[PDB]
Formats: C-alpha cells, structure tokens, sequence
C-alpha cells in the first residue's frame, strides 16, 4: 500500500524504474511532466516521489514547492544531471531528501528508497 | 577559436548533449541490470539511427535548420522533436532559411495549441527524393490541443509559396504534408 | 531569436565529433556485449560516466576558454591523447582562464614538437581545487616517447609569467609538471 | 596463419576486434598510429588491414597510400564515421575493399575479412 510516483519525461527510464519497484511490493504511479505529477500527488497522495529535475517545460524546483504546498510530508528524491550543485541545494533547502545524478546505479535506488520507505 | 560569449555557448550546448547521452547510458545500464540483453541491443540500434539522421541533416548544407532541430529539445518547449531525413543527401542550402523559417512558424503555432499536461511529441520528416516536388515536409504530432483553433489561419490561407498538401487534425494527432519547389 | 551564423556552423561541426565519439563508445559496449563479456561493459560504462563528470566539472569552473580548449582537443590534430580530471569540487576560476588557457596551448605545442610520433603518447592534466595555499594547482602527467625533449628546455630555464612551475621533470618515457596558482 | 592488422586509436576497439579474430584462427596485430601501422606492414606483411580513418595524428588516407606503396596488393577494410561519403570514395579509389561505419556488427566484419582474404 506504499505509493511511489515516477516523474521523468523519458518513457524508457520511467518504464524501467517502474518495473524495478513494480517488483518490491510497491504500487507505482508514473507521469511525464509536472502538471500531471501534481494531480497524482494531489489525488493519490504518494509517499516518495522521484522527480526528474530537467524536464523541458517544467521547473522541477517549482513543482517541488507546489508538491509541498499540497502535502509537505511529501518525501521527494530528485534525479539530477551531475554538477547542478545550486539546484540540488536550493532543492534540499526546499525540503528534499537526496539527489541522485544520472546515470545512477539501478541498485541503490531500490535500496535507498527502501531505507527511506519501508514496506 | 574564440569570442567568450560564443565559447560559453558551445560549452553550454555540449552540456545538454552530455545529459542526453547520460540518460541513454541510464537506459543501457538499467536494462543491463534487469538482464534484458535483447532490449539493450534493441536500444543501441535505435541510438545508431537517431545519430544516423542527425548526421544526414548536418550534411544538407542547411546549417540554420540543423541548428534549430539539434537544439529544440534543449529549450523550454511543450513538446519533443524527433526528426528524420528520408532520401539521400542533397545540397539544399538554397532552401535553408525558407525551411528554417517555415519550421519556426509551425513550431510556435504548435507551442500555442498544445495542451501542457499532455506528453506532446512531434516528428518532422525531410524528404529529399520526391519525383514531382524538390522537397516535401511531413509533420506527425500526438498529444493534446488546448487551442486547436490556432492552426486556423494557415489552414485556409497557406503560408508563402509552399504548397501545404495536407493538414489533418483530430483529438490528439495532427498530420501535415507540405511540399516545396 | 535568430541564431548567430557561426554558432550555427560550429555547433554542428562539434556535435558531429561528439557523435562519433559516442558511436565509438557504442561500439565498445555492443561489441563486448555480444561477446557476452557482460560485466566489463559495466566497467566500461562507469569509465564513461567518470569522464563526463569532469567534462561537467571543468565546465562549471567559470573558465570557458580552458574548457572549450580541453573538450575539443582530441577533435583537432595533436599527437598525444588528452585526459583531464578536476579534483576537489568546483570554484570560480574566472581570473585564471586566459592564463591557464594561454599557458596550456603553449605547453601542448611543445609536446607536439617534443614527442615521437610512433609511440602512444598520453597526457593527463589535473586541476586541483583542494590545497592549503595555491588556489589552484595544475598537474601534467605524461608518458610516451620524445624525439626532442629539448624543446622543453627553455621554459624550463625561463619559466612562464607570474606562475611558479614547481616540479618539471622529463624522463625517457614520461614527464611530470606541477604549476601552482595563488 | 593468416595475418590481420588492426589500426584504431582506441584500445577497446582493438582488444575487441582481435579478441574476435584470434577466435577465428588468425594472427592479430595492433596499431595505434599510422607509423606503427606502416612498420608492421613492412615487417609482418599482413594479408588484411582494418584501418580506422579518424585516428588523430596521421591522416587515414595518407597511410593508405603509404601502405600500398609498400604492398601494391595490400588488402584494406576502412572503418569510417557515418556520413563521410567523400572519404569512402577517395580511399576506395586508392584500393579500399569496403567500409564499415561505427558502430558495426562484429559479425559482418568477420564475413568481411573472409570475403576479401584471398585464396
Ligand atoms: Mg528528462
Ligand atoms: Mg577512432
């Protein structure tokens, strides 16, 4: 009954990450842009959200706030491009857990989302 | 090679290209882990075909159009572009601006018609081997329209000396065939 | 907005190089993946991930000139291979660009004139941002073979502007150079 | 007993290429640059050469000329970069058997040395 929302503009990885948790007893919700993500956060109220920070059309750092203006309890893990140190800070300074720069080891994400979201 | 602004610009674009490849290494190692070796191979080939088109486009002696397509997704748009070149490489330099301009016009009509919740994708195909026209342009879109009534002007009333051969638009798709001479 | 007409031609050119290099990486992977050499590929990939990491690092050093220089190095005609790390995460080295960039090109020219052309000459440059005094320290670790190591003796016996070439030793197949900036 | 010379500046492609030809009953020879290449072509007089044309330092079309100045019947397969039409035809007129752009299917490469390795 643990909800996870995947928010990347690339299907592949979105499908990938899914299948990953789609295994460890997690109900998974996908999404391709911020406008969709909210509605899901808003409607299905996820536990953890893995948010891609460089999606054309969205200021992840913006939907990050909104996402918290909707449920600050919200547990959000940002996926970033390596070297975006300011975005990471401002973000972790907004209320996030830990960034994960792509291409991240498929291992530690399930691991890390576990020690962050026991099921 | 210089001008510090220009230099800062190339450094910046090469950074975008870098992320794209990292995403790809993400798809490669991701499946590489879930032991789906036949997909990895599958992807890689798709990769070699995208790279195969980028190249072609970079060889039509049409720099202003190539630069627009190669950078389009690195800018804050509400849809993603996928382009392909159908036919052998020709010297379409005599068409660079016309195309580049026409594409700009079609490009924003779209970014002012598409919904912003939908996952919008647009495929542009540049055919260099048509038997009757010197060049036809095909646009295949899938998504959602907020203001579909934006394509009105160009539907009845075309655009310049380009024969807009077909322009269909349904609930989530849009087909356009434009011919050039 | 209408793009500059050089940016246009210099992106396409450059991306055409990066494309090919990215195709050579796909050759290593797909090739070795077909050989079912399964985990080497993992080795190979991190190998790639790392590089990109410095490509980004160097970039965020606010030294566009040194960077563009280093990134396009292997797309030009030199006789040694360049590899560059950025050790100690990013500072603002804007005051240092034009100098390092001006100095490096010099050095690079020297190597092109000093190294033999039958050997596999590989040069590694390291930018260090973590060090008690010396805002930044440049390391040059080169190995290969020289046909005129004597093209170095001069800057060796005269130095370069306001920079202190700390260590600078040329052996039979390698070369170590340390340059501090404070 | 059939000699094959691999001329590519990148180790991986070299190690691979041969970790392929040895297993096909061949004598491998590697080369990182035009010069090393020419030498081998002088001392080990190989039956077929695999020549990378995007090797920095020496121009792949100059070492082709030179390779043939040594052996008029030298057999060379060029490994090019996609889209460089003009190079394929230049080195084809200089006696190049065929070309393979990267990446390639390591299996039609084999069929290649096999199709051009004389009786
Ligand atoms: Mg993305
Ligand atoms: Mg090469």
């Amino acid at each position: 009954n643990e909800k996870i929302l995947i928010v990347d503009d690339q299907s592949g990885i979105r499908i990938l990450l899914n299948e990953v948790f789609n295994k460890e007893g997690y109900q998974t919700f996908q999404a391709a842009n911020g406008l969709q993500a909210l509605d899901i956060v808003t409607k299905e109220r996820p536990d953890l959200v893995l948010l891609d920070m460089k999606i054309p059309g969205m200021d992840g750092i913006e939907i990050l706030k909104r996402m918290k203006v909707i449920d600050e309890n919200i547990r959000v893990i940002i996926m970033t491009a390596y070297g975006e140190l300011d975005m990471i800070q401002e973000s972790k300074e907004l209320g996030a857990l830990t960034h994960f720069a792509k291409p991240f080891d498929i291992d530690e994400i399930r691991d890390a989302v576990k020690k962050y979201l026991p099921l | 090679i210089s001008d510090t602004a220009l230099t800062n610009e190339l450094i910046h674009l090469l950074g975008h290209s870098r992320h794209d490849w990292m995403n790809k290494l993400q798809l490669i190692k991701g499946n590489l882990s879930l032991q789906k070796y036949d997909r990895v191979f599958e992807m890689i080939e798709e990769m070699v075909i995208d790279a195969k088109h980028e190249s072609k486009l970079s060889n039509l002696k049409t720099p202003h159009l190539a630069f627009d397509f190669l950078t389009f997704n690195w800018k804050t748009h509400y849809m993603t572009l996928e382009y392909e070149v159908l036919g052998e490489i020709k010297d379409l330099s005599a068409y660079d601006q016309k195309l580049a301009k026409l594409m700009r016009k079609l490009f924003h009509l779209f970014d002012q018609a598409v919904s912003r919740e939908s996952e919008n994708h647009l495929t542009v195909s540049l055919q260099t081997d048509h038997p009757d026209r010197q060049l036809i342009l095909y646009l295949d879109f899938h998504g959602a329209f907020a203001d579909p009534s934006a394509f009105d002007d160009i539907r009845q009333n075309g655009y310049e000396d380009v024969d807009i051969m077909r322009f269909e638009i349904t609930s989530h798709e849009c087909l356009i065939e434009i011919g050039l001479d």
